[PDB]
């Protein structure tokens, strides 16, 4: 018999390359559009007594 | 005579250690009830 010769050792992974950057994450808009209005009307009351 | 290493019986002094990497997993979006479903659960919608 002979002894097994040294095995090929594994290699450490290269490591994930990361791009740095700035981000803005947008979501679907569910808020209603809001604005200001003015109602002009007249309450008309006819009372039969 | 002459021999190769393959022609000789091989015994190992090495202790085995089989380490495997944890595999990449993807999480899909998942909701029990969508917000549309929750809105629709009401019997009467005042706006409509
Ligand atoms: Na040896």
């Amino acid at each position: 018999v002979q002894f097994e010769q040294p095995r090929r050792c594994p290699t450490r992974p290269e490591g994930q390359n990361y791009t740095e950057g700035i981000a803005v994450v947008f979501k679907e808009n569910i808020a209603p559009y809001k604005f200001k209005a003015t109602m002009y009307y007249k309450d008309v009351t006819v009372s039969q007594v | 005579h002459q021999l190769s290493r393959a022609d000789v019986t091989t015994v190992s002094t090495f202790i085995d250690l089989n380490i495997t990497m944890l595999e990449d997993h993807e999480f899909v979006p998942l909701e029990v009830y969508t917000r549309h479903e929750i809105k629709d659960s009401g019997l009467l919608d005042y706006t409509e």
